[PDB]
């Protein structure tokens, strides 16, 4: 259970984006909107697991810039296949976060 | 100009009122609502974190389907059916059969909440949930339908839940328990929280990874799009959980989560486990079943469970050991009794595969490998009679799946039995027996396939009688080795 | 014994149709497995609480037919086509909202109309949510998937109407912040006489658990009353008060309401294949109509005050 | 006719094996082995024994199931001395 | 030029449908709506060349029946990649035809 | 209720009027309109057979793009770039470079008609035509753009038409002649009728067949969707043709068709011919270049030309012989001078391929095979200096393509020369010389690459000087053998 | 000599942007190769007829800028997003048509309004087609693709308006078959005084072949006049005559018209980077304004008759 | 310096070969062969000759291009006797 213990004791939060036109822009957006956080990316081809420690923010403005076309925050649902963390969403951004530190 | 959702959203869920012409309990009966005596006013604190609204829903969901269907259309001639490894085709057959009409059943889980939850936000989000599951059931009938003309086993995408075939009974016993057979709050906790943030990621995203590796983009694109809906409506569970805890019902909440997670595990171990470690071609295995479990269940789900304020399940250590062991035995059972399946199990034990299995599960060859050694031998010697069963496996009274253990060098197997109201029941784990004991009225008079066979309900009492009882309608429909045993040639 | 058979061109249950199965047939038909075993709808103990519930409120309904599954949505709507249709209608309604706001429609309504709206319109969110809850109940209890599907779409339409009302309540309050818009609706629904017939009607309707009575009360009695006694009078009043938006909005809602009545009538036609059902249906209508008529009189009396 | 559930040493599952009320722990062990040995378990030397599932005590090789006091559908193991 | 002469002296008319959901339904529609005409189909994977002698009609009603979903005639353009013959189109049908007989 | 298009459509094209404040000729100048003196009233007979209207257009075209883009998105990870035969990648590079900005140019052809055609129906259909070509130019920039980060040769999707690279000059000399450089009626006949019902089916549907065989569904799905627009706006040509014939201008119409078809042929022979018979992997060749020609040009197009009342072109027999021979030589030229291309030509002469070529073109090995024998030898002996050119090919003054013939056993090559205004010009066929003589003011002062080189415009006068002049910006961009000569190993 | 270089993240010409290239940048920028060679726009004889045309009417325009290509549609519209936007607006307009027809709008207009429409509205199809032809000319002559793209969309919008007019002319005639609707428009455009200022304006405008004069006359002079002197007065008249559809339709058309003015102003701002252009632009406006004002007076005089 | 266009026997194209005003039909034939033989044409025995394109008459092996009356950029063939 040392492997299992180490797996459980993480604070990784962030979107899992299904393969498509949002993968690259979301990764770039994660890097830009969370400066001084290390963004990790695990590529499973059909989806990509994007994470930061404790909190990871995606702003509508940056995502729109990185995607290169007009974009409303609610559209992220077309490609947000799952996520780690609790979610806080509005018209300007989505925030993935944990209340606890493990 | 248009006004932003945040400014009018509260009015969409300002729908609770104080009943006057019937009582609160008549309007929200406990057996359907499961409010555990928590008064209406407390439920208005419920705050769904993944909101949507009707105009956005229809627009967004239209876009989701346009992509799913366009992709299917553009790839009809990719010859997935003709050119794919038959193990991959069986993965599709198994998935669609075990899932399509179950999705449609989930509409009823969402509807139970839409009508009977005391939380106004939950009733609205369940309404989109009803719509989502309708989408999912219709997609997963529409997609396999084109393959009917190619293969009768694809008819089971529709037929499975109408049959008494063993995996269909296992699927229905589980879904009827956590989706359609309980009160709204139980559904919120067991379905939307436990099952849907807990395990469905495995089957709909883990499998999509393997599908992409296999080059089946129609399917990967399909199921990954489906899970985008889950990501939203699954978020009805957490806030019910938090509300129960705030109102002194943490023990009740913990027990429901504990029960649902284990029930889901046993079913996923028999369907997704063999798919990921055996049916899916070796070169297409993005990760092993265990690795996916550690990603999705341990690393993501259980961490979220802790964040919300719940505890690891009491059976944590048993669960971890099970991850190492259970599905290997389930695979063996599904394959040995393959003729009762509606898909064609791949044995998946060529030397190259056994090397991978040993690397992913050290000690495999000294365990399951011992049985496959015997099996492989009979095949290399045309004793095909020894590779087909002449009796029934002993079946769990909870999960409806055979009672298994670890074979080979360190043989170890345990059945957990229970006398109850004069009847003897058998369970494949402490947890399954515990689940029964949590709610006997739910389970006590259910009879599994073995029980029915011994009670004389299956006639004639022979392999053919059972296959008839299970709803098979032609020879072609019955499961066989995926590669017609051609894997023996690598041995 | 067993035979070897050719692949079928469609699902085994549709293989005898003398027409090629449509998208609707393929994805909609015969999906309730819970109707297969009379003794045990769900795959649990046959006397589990939900099994007893279904055996009483579905299986034992006096509304009887040997083949409910043969019912067909006259519109043959599926999820995909529903969203296409409603994205069309809803984009149009939202465009109206945007355009009429741009032109400051609300400022030009007859003096005091804001008070009539706060009393007679905004609390509709409660009524429409009741329709939403009730539609979901019929969904979960109906004996055929083709019936349940109509109910699912109807539940969504009910939320659609609820949402229109919430949006416009809030919007109207931006021009008329001293009329109680978005503040006093619950109290009106609970205490105002004009709303009490409707509230009593729905509270009792929501406690009619037999699937057949639920369907008849909701779709044959309550919902047509709402069309004739709430929707259409509101349009007339709006016209008399220089509200040009509400009549357009309600015309869009009326399209949904006719659709609900259209599939309801088709279910009735199907059920009336059994001559016994005429008396059953007729009895439930007579049972509920007085409550419906009283709800309408109280509302109209209030609208005219 | 007497149904039991039997777990054979080194196999991976428990199976329904229908024995007779008059069989001895030599006959029962034989009927179980039939659905196991040379199917998923390699044949071996030694004497096949029957015990109540997970029990420490073995049934005498000569006792009948009737004499054993076992109830139908109860679980037994079959192991080697 | 005997090969070329034989290629030119045809009266084949009909739609070329690009790969997608209209391929099968258009072929079935061609067969149904032109009874007593032999429908030929050449499959090039990315498209299918569907033809009859002299004239080939596709009615909206039959196409809608064979496609299995609501369908307006103008939508055929989404998948009509080319055609042989002159075209005559309206809300009820499309007709492919030649004025001459070669 | 809504009223059907047939009831109000005439009003959409009731837009002709009798000018009073300027003259008819000032409003429709012959040089831009090309009405050939036919009065306004006669043009109102123009009846476009493939109609659409604004509301249907935006709705339908929205649906077309949603599918094109969704498919591209779902397949980004199919590793077409990494896993495809490099001959296939070069096919993409060639296509996008030679086409994207040409599509955008076609907007101007459509615009010329939208403003200057005397037929009201033509002006409206050209308006949708402008929109269609805008779509096509934008699609075919957007799609290859993602590959910029992988390969600089993909930059030519945008750069090509801005360069003086030889194929870009050939493309522009053709498109500027039939699309942007002539009056509206000429555009209707040369572009929408001749080129667009005549040849584009080959490149956009013939190639799509090969793409589907190659498993590149993003591309096949893309170009086949593009051609659905062509099918509609190309139908502006036929009714102009019929109107010219009815009004005594059949000779003028025939000559324009004759000219445009031949000009298109020479360009297609140098781009599509080598792609279909050499670059496209052998297993992906749905049909040979000739077979596709017989399907699309002879069987479909020329039959339609006859049906409308025109005659086979005077050069019919030369054209047929050319189909057997020309592209084989063009391929050889493109490959030998590969360093001046922006894609990497595949030689496509492994023994297996030569067998296919001999079967598709009997006598090939005794002809082009003789040259490839010599080439193959130098490669097997590392005399790579003999496999790169040290001079220029002689270039046609019409098509801008090298002057070729049949090599080998029955060697035969003919250049057709012309003195005009004191200058000597050279053409690769009787037809090309005939085209020049039809309209000398269009062509006489144009200088091809060889002319410019001899006039001192290309400095330094060396291979590197020419490559610089052609707009190459790095070593990577210059064309090389697709397989780095690995095909020699099959020899 | 030549160097070995890394792949660029975007087209070579966009590689120096300090922002990631958008969809708009990628598919819209620097697509006119015909501006590369001053001596020979097109790849033909340098003195071919179309080369001479372009050298005179584009290259030699007095409206001068060293970098026309740097122009940006302030909306950054591409084909894909144009269709999304206009399918939205057009679905809404078509829904209005359907809904107002259902409610028999046309029967309820003030007596004689049908005659005012037949005289003042239906012949707009000719005016709008002129705008369509003229927009296409600016498209084909503009010195940058980003400019031409705006013109392409504007040509489509002009056909959109033309189509609205055709549809409504026909529809109105179904209620008023004795007013000459769909029959006498050409004669009105040709002979009616109220139309003669407009017809003279457009006939002359369509013969202004310099790309710069074409642009200024069309987008800075003619089109704003139409907004202020045709579109808005029509709305007022419709209001006075109980026509509630036309004001809504025109509001949708006005959205297109503001978009055209928006990109036009942005081009002017770009051009005014060259101080010389102020006098050029100002001169063309003064040249054309009198014709525009006279066209408007004649039309308004007729509308008020 | 004298540019001509030359088609070499059995090759597939015509190429620009720049010869000198003083070269003989032996030197010209040599300069052409350079860009052909051992590149796309197999070497062979015999004497290389020069003729005006498609002409029946061959230029004397000794005549210079100046004496031949050829104009620059005119087309010639190079064949074997
Ligand atoms: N089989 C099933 C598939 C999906 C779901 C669900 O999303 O809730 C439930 C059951
Ligand atoms: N899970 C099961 C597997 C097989 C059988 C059976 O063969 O009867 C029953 C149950
Ligand atoms: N005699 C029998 C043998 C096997 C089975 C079964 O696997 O279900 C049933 C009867
Ligand atoms: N859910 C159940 C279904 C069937 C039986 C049975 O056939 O005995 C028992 C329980
Ligand atoms: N390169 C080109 C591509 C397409 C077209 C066209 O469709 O007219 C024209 C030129
Ligand atoms: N078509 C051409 C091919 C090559 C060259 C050249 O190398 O200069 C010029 C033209
Ligand atoms: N010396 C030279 C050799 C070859 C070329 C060319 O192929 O363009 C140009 C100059
Ligand atoms: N269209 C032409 C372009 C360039 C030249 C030249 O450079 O001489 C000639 C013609
Ligand atoms: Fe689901
Ligand atoms: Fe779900
Ligand atoms: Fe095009
Ligand atoms: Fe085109």
């Amino acid at each position: 259970s040392t492997l299992a213990d180490q797996a459980l004791h993480n604070n990784n939060v962030g979107p899992i984006i299904r393969a498509g036109d949002l993968v690259e822009p979301v990764i770039e957006t994660a890097e830009i909107d969370n400066p001084g956080k290390e963004i990790t990316v695990e590529d499973r081809r059909a989806y990509v697991r994007i994470a930061a420690e404790g909190e990871l923010i995606l702003t509508r403005k940056t995502l729109e810039e990185q995607l290169g076309r007009p974009f409303n925050m609610q559209e992220l649902e077309i490609n947000l296949a799952s996520f780690a963390g609790q979610i806080q969403a509005d018209e300007d951004q989505i925030r993935f976060y944990f209340d606890k530190t493990m | 100009a248009m006004h932003p959702r945040k400014d009018w959203y509260e009015l969409t869920r300002a729908t609770n009122w104080t009943p006057s012409y019937v009582t609160e309990e008549q309007l929200f009966p406990e057996r359907m609502s499961g409010h555990m005596g928590i008064p209406l006013e407390k439920w208005e604190s419920y705050d769904e974190p993944y909101k949507t609204s009707y105009p956005e829903y229809v627009s967004i969901q239209r876009e989701k389907d346009a992509g799913a269907y366009s992709v299917k259309a553009a790839l009809e001639r990719a010859k997935i059916y003709e050119n794919s490894d038959p193990g991959w085709i069986s993965t599709l057959k198994s998935h669609y059969g075990a899932i399509a009409v179950g999705e449609y059943a989930a509409v009823t889980g969402e509807g139970r909440m839409a009508r009977f939850s005391k939380a106004p936000g939950n009733r609205n989000m369940a309404t989109f949930g009803m719509m989502d599951e309708l989408r999912h059931g219709q997609l997963q009938l529409f997609f396999p339908h084109e393959y009917c003309k190619k293969d009768r086993q694809f008819d089971w995408a529709w037929r499975a839940y109408h049959s008494n075939e063993w995996a269909a009974i296992a699927a229905k016993h589980f879904f009827d328990d956590i989706i359609t057979g309980r009160d709204a709050i139980s559904v919120a906790i067991m379905l939307t929280f436990s099952f849907e943030t807990g395990f469905t990621n495995m089957q709909f995203l883990g499998l999509a990874a393997d599908a992409a590796e296999a080059g089946d983009y129609t399917f990967a694109n399909l199921i990954s799009s489906i899970q985008t809906d889950e990501s939203r409506h699954a978020q009805q569970g957490g806030p019910a959980l938090q509300l129960l805890i705030e109102n002194g019902k943490r023990e009740e909440a913990q027990k429901k989560v504990d029960m649902a997670i284990w029930r889901a595990w046993r079913l996923f171990a028999v369907l997704t486990g063999p798919v990921m470690d055996y049916y899916t071609p070796l070169e297409d295995r993005s990760q092993s079943f265990k690795e996916f479990m550690y990603e999705w269940i341990i690393g993501q789900f259980e961490r979220s469970l802790i964040d919300l304020g719940l505890d690891k399940p009491w059976y944590w250590d048993l669960f971890l050991k099970d991850i190492d062991e259970l599905h290997h035995s389930y695979h063996m059972g599904v394959w040995y009794w393959r003729t009762t399946a509606w898909w064609n199990p791949a044995a998946g034990v060529t030397p190259e595969e056994r090397d991978w299995l040993e690397e992913k599960y050290p000690g495999w060859n000294k365990r399951w490998g011992r049985c496959w050694d015997v099996i492989t031998e009979n095949v290399l010697n045309d004793r095909m009679d020894l590779v087909s069963p002449e009796t029934l496996p002993s079946v769990c009274n909870m999960s409806q799946i055979p009672l298994v253990g670890v074979p080979g060098d360190d043989w170890n197997i345990e059945v957990f039995s229970l006398e109850h109201n004069g009847r003897l029941y058998h369970f494949g784990s402490e947890v399954d027996r515990w689940v029964f004991q949590q709610d006997p009225v739910q389970y006590q008079n259910h009879m599994n396939i073995v029980d029915r066979f011994l009670a004389g309900q299956i006639q004639p009492m022979t392999l053919e009688g059972a296959l008839k009882y299970m709803g098979f309608q032609s020879i072609e429909e019955m499961g066989k080795d995926a590669h017609d045993f051609a894997w023996a040639d690598k041995c | 014994s067993f035979e070897s058979k050719k692949p079928m061109r469609t699902w085994s249950h549709l293989a005898e149709m003398r027409k090629k199965p449509s998208e609707y047939d393929i994805v909609s038909r015969k999906l309730h497995y819970s109707t297969n075993n009379p003794d045990s709808p769900w795959e649990l103990s046959p006397d589990s609480p939900m099994n007893l519930w279904y055996k009483q409120y579905r299986n034992a309904s006096p509304l009887k037919h040997d083949n409910w599954d043969a019912f067909t949505d006259p519109d043959q709507l599926v999820y995909r086509t529903y969203n296409l249709m409603q994205d069309g209608q809803e984009s149009y309604v939202q465009s109206l909202f945007d355009q009429f706001n741009e032109r400051e429609h609300d400022q030009m309504v007859r003096e005091g109309w804001e008070h009539t709206m706060a009393r007679c319109y905004s609390p509709l969110r409660y009524l429409f949510h009741c329709l939403q809850m009730s539609s979901a109940y019929v969904q979960q209890m109906a004996p055929a998937s083709t019936i349940s599907n109509c109910c699912i779409l109807q539940t969504a339409d009910s939320l659609r109407w609820l949402t229109h009302t919430a949006y416009r309540t809030h919007e109207l309050s931006l021009t008329y912040p001293d009329a109680g818009l978005g503040e006093h609706e619950r109290e009106l629904w609970e205490k105002e006489p004009g709303w009490q017939g409707l509230r009593e009607l729905m509270e009792k309707q929501l406690t009619a658990f037999d699937w057949g009575e639920a369907f008849v009360s909701l779709n044959l009695v309550v919902k047509p009353m709402i069309v004739e006694s709430i929707f259409k009078p509101l349009q007339q009043q709006a016209w008399e008060n220089n509200d040009t938006l509400l009549p357009l909005l309600i015309d869009s809602q009326l399209k949904d309401a006719e659709r609900h009545s259209r599939w309801s009538k088709a279910l009735v036609k199907h059920a009336l294949e059994n001559p016994d059902n005429h008396a059953v249906i007729e009895g439930w209508i007579e049972k509920w109509r007085p409550l419906a008529d009283r709800a309408a009189e109280a509302y109209l009396s209030m609208l005219s005050s | 006719a007497f149904p039991v559930h039997a777990a054979f040493e080194k196999d991976f599952l428990v199976q329904l094996v229908v024995v007779d009320l008059n069989d001895s722990m030599d006959q029962v062990a034989e009927k179980v082995a039939y659905h196991c040995v040379n199917r998923r378990v390699a044949p071996r030397e030694g004497v096949m024994r029957v015990r109540k599932h997970r029990s420490t005590e073995l049934f005498p090789r000569d006792m009948t199931i009737a004499e054993s006091g076992l109830n139908p559908t109860e679980v037994i193991d079959v192991v080697f001395e």
